[PDB]
RNA sequence: CGGUGAUUGGCGCAGCCUGGUAGCGCACUUCGUUCGGGACGAAGGGGUCGGAGGUUCGAAUCCUCUAUCACCGACCA
RNA sequence: CCGCCG
RNA sequence: CCAGGGCUACACACGUGCUACAAUGGCGCAUACAAAGAGAAGCGACCUCGCGAGAGCAAGCGGACCUCAUAAAGUGCGUCGUAGUCCGGAUUGGAGUCUGCAACUCGACUCCAUGAAGUCGGAAUCGCUAGUAAUCGUGGAUCAGAAUGCCACGGUGAAUAC
RNA sequence: CGGCCGCAAGGUUAAAACUCAAAUGAAUUGACGGGGGCCCGCACAAGCGGUGGAGCAUGUGGUUUAAUUCGAUGCAACGCGAAGAACCUUACCUGGUCUUGACAUCCACGGAAGUUUUCAGAGAUGAGAAUGUGCCUUCGGGAACCGUGAGACAGGUGCUGC
RNA sequence: CCCGCAGAAGAAGCACCGGCUAACUCCGUGCCAGCAGCCGCGGUAAUACGGAGGGUGCAAGCGUUAAUCGGAAUUACUGGG
RNA sequence: AGCCAGGAUGUUGGCUUAGAAGCAGCCAUCAUUUAAAGAAAGCGUAAUAGCUCACUGGUCGAGUCGGCCUGCGCGGAAGA
């Protein structure tokens, strides 16, 4: 009857606990309030709000699965024995004590893989085949196919945007548009490079290849509000222009230097008779200028983030997927399935759940 | 420990640069029997 | 700054002056051919004409305004 | 006559 | 292990088939000529009922004898008059029969009504040289029921190979 | 590179770092050739009728699905495994149940096997209420079958046809 | 150097084990970690990785590295094309 | 207007049970004790404390407080 749920409260009720060292959780709590036995850290009140910020996270973390540890017993415990009265009562209450639980232990879920930079927003894959051939490419799309399944079975909305087919068969790239809502949050452990080991009809010689193939989830933001900035940041001087042909060139302050004070690039213009002119041309001049120095303060971070995963070594592997030994194997996380047909084509979240709960 | 990749200052992927590098090339093993698999002397002796 | 002449399918261009009906190649789709891919062949499909408003019964076309691009003139002290 | 690739 | 469900889903694409697009044809009446198989919780005459699928009754036969079982194309006679038409038999509505515990998902068949696309088929492409191709029906296996498939049988019967 | 020679083009002299574990020569057996000669099969040619367009029947890919079980996928997969999926088949799905088990062997205890129905449940199962109590005597027992417990183990249409 | 004293008493490692080249199996791991003088091993039944048992070699040493000649008739007078 | 007094309570007000006890904000903006005392106008606190002011008595002893319509004025007002 309701024995199906109770037995299912109490496996993702551990995973929780384990997942996060239950026990050692308390122990550095015990070692958070043993700072403050001493009276004497409100000297320091930037060290002082630090500690009791992270009190309150480590109380209400073990709290709610301390209540859970009472909580899967006496609910079991209201019906197990009173199932000795079989009484009606009894089903009403039950199940008051469970949706609170059950409340507590979902918030707990999506506390952990909430997490943090527009993490809930909508989505882009971007898989491609890289090399390897005609069999790089189909598994390229075998993984189009897998995404696919799995994230349109979970209510999200698939979109390909670019997309680039193979010669003969499967794609060489695709770049789809995965939107609903927390997409990024299930999506996020995926990027790494899928290996593949299996036979091809593609070889001549019927050989065990091992192909790989990437698939890169970003999520998605806004990119520039950008506007001009306060006009007192800007210095604006005129001087007379340096060239020839009259002493027009040399009796009139038509050129005009708009100098940024928070960069300090100069930008200039003489190339009118004006100076409204000259000084209307400068200032969108310049408004390109502090376009490419905040696309350089992007590209200079798109740089640094990634000569670090470049450097994670091997690249990520993620999931072996070896379909001819009919196995399948995560590599973080060590998660391991002998149904590769049905990995393929969707139900991935063997894979996904258990990723969200390391890290 | 490092990996000395290819592509020498990888801009923006940071997994994507590296499926071309020869870390990720494909491995395709040799048959036995199969189109392409002679001996000429074995594993052993 | 004015003045001149464009914006038509995924792309490159016709038709627009002369108001009623939008094509050409390439690319795409399906099929055929081949062991397979390209090439080749056979079928197709795709736009309401930069945005906004006028004139007329009716606007891709005719006026007017912007929006972007291209060319030209910006001279004499 | 045309006939490229694996 | 069990009950219901699914393997029968359907914007689609391909293969292999059957039915056609008619007049060397359709329909109606009459009438001639086969071979090969199967049959016992099976094949099921005659008779009676039902327009029919079938039912009731009740012989015979484990069979060269009894049943399935009237061969169909053919031929005689009449009509149709070259029209999407008396071609086509799709889809569908109603009423049913049988098997089976059960016929909604999802069976075959009969009756009445419905009357779709199709007027010989782009590039392409397949099979066959003789009782073959083509066409015409018959039987069997699997099987309670459920074939246009498969596997067998005989009817008519070519054209062409320089 | 340097020198010498040349109007020039360039000739002549002539390295090293580095890199590979071979490069090469003649000849043998195959295979291939848009090389040659000879020869055969519906291969072409000469014909006949198809397929490709239409509707349906069936199989497949894709898509859908809670599941649309799995295998076959150039020729040599696609009316193929299936000589027959309403239930069964059936391996799949959703839910309801069971653990020495649906099937096998051994041990210990019970009970002759079975036959008649009720009730609850979708059924599996969960109790009943009834009836029967034999073939061979060690007469702490047989054999046949059923129920129960204990562990060896059964069970697997799970994987690899590389 | 000799005599006497006690007590088997204080005294065995290092390399290798696919072929060359003497000496093989089990387990772990699965083109990974690693080996390597050359050819090459490792892709799930690895005598080649790593460990174990066994064996072979040398032995107060045993291996690696470097250098030299040898094999090399591979600068050949001996002794080549 | 000064000067002396009080300036109460459940009220840790839920709140996000990290805070707002009046004090960043949603409401509500009550009833109580009251002669009065905002379920708070500044200070002060991560939030409670602590210091005042509204409001209330004593004191004193006669005029006082904020707006309207206007007359003349001041600042704003730095050059070779």
């Amino acid at each position: 009857p309701v024995n199906n749920r109770i037995q299912d409260l109490t496996e993702r009720s551990d995973v929780l606990r384990g997942y996060l060292d239950y026990d050692a959780k308390k122990e550095r709590l015990e070692e958070v309030n043993a700072e403050l036995e001493q009276p004497d850290v409100w000297n320091e009140p930037e060290r002082a709000q630090a500690l009791g910020k992270e009190r309150s996270s480590l109380e209400a973390v073990v709290d709610t699965l301390d209540q859970m540890k009472q909580g899967l017993e006496d609910v079991s415990g209201l019906l197990e024995l009173a199932v000795e009265a079989d009484d009606e009562e009894t089903f009403n209450e039950a199940v008051a004590e469970l949706d609170a639980l059950e409340e507590k232990l979902a918030q707990l879920e999506f506390r952990r893989m909430f997490s943090g930079e527009y993490d809930s927003a909508d989505c882009y894959l971007d898989i491609q085949a890289g090399s390897g051939g005609t069999e790089a490419q189909d598994w390229a799309s075998m993984l189009e196919r897998m995404y696919l399944r799995w994230a349109e079975s979970r209510g999200f909305k698939t979109e390909i945007i670019e997309e680039s087919e193979g010669e003969v068969a499967g794609i060489k790239s695709v770049t789809i548009k995965i939107s609903g809502d927390y997409a990024y949050g299930w999506l996020r452990t995926e990027t790494g490079v899928h290996r593949l080991v299996r036979k091809s009809p593609f070889d001549s010689g019927g050989r065990r290849h091992t192909s790989f193939s990437s698939a890169f989830v970003y999520p998605e933001v806004d990119d520039d509000i950008d506007i001009e900035i306060n006009p007192a940041d800007l210095r604006i001087d005129v001087y007379r222009t340096s060239g020839a042909g009259a002493q027009h060139v040399n009796r009139t302050e038509s050129a005009v230097r708009i100098t940024h004070i928070p960069t300090g690039i100069v930008t200039q213009c003489q190339n009118d008779r004006s100076q409204h002119k000259n000084k209307d041309q400068a200032m969108k001049q310049m408004k390109a200028k502090l376009y490419e120095l905040e696309m350089q303060k992007k590209n200079a971070e798109k740089q640094a983030m990634e000569d670090n995963k470049s450097d994670i070594g091997w690249g990520s592997q993620i999931r072996s997927y070896v379909l001819d030994d009919s196995r399948i194997k995560d590599l973080r996380t060590g998660v391991e399935t002998r149904n590769t047909q049905a990995v393929l084509d969707g139900s991935l979240d063997q894979f996904i759940e258990a990723s969200l709960k390391a890290g | 420990s490092r990996y000395q990749h290819t592509k020498g200052q990888i801009k923006d992927n940071a997994i994507e640069a590296l499926l071309h590098d020869p870390l990720f090339r494909q491995r395709v093993e040799k048959n036995k029997k199969g189109k392409g698999s002679y001996m000429r002397k074995g594993k052993h002796g």
